[PDB]
């Protein structure tokens, strides 16, 4: 029964936890963008590297 | 530093030498300076007389 409950929550777990990857790759991306036009710097670029690790 | 903060700068740098240029033509100003050359008469006003 503790293997069954876990197989029951585990896929909604790893699929709200892909999608906060998702959503951090894709806030790394619009900063990458950001960075490759000019306006932020390649110290704000690296704050975004890090939550994406 | 990012390229705008850099293009912000040197903006204000160019603003600042344009104000030190506007103070240094009053500057001259103070030091009338002939402006053309030939023969000059007689000084209608001297020393202590203020202008405007």
């Amino acid at each position: 029964a503790d293997g069954l409950a876990a197989r029951g929550t585990f896929t909604e777990q790893l699929q709200a936890q892909r999608d906060l990857v998702k959503a951090s790759d894709e806030y790394y991306q619009l900063a990458d963008k950001r960075y490759r036009t000019g306006v932020d710097n390649y110290l704000t670029l690296l704050d975004a590297q890090r939550s994406l690790f | 530093v990012s390229k705008q903060q850099y293009a912000d700068a040197n903006a204000a740098y160019l603003q600042s030498k344009a104000a030190v240029e506007q103070a240094r033509i009053n500057l001259r100003y103070t030091k009338v300076l002939s402006p053309i050359s030939g023969r000059i008469g007689r000084s209608a006003v001297t020393e202590g007389a203020l202008v405007t």
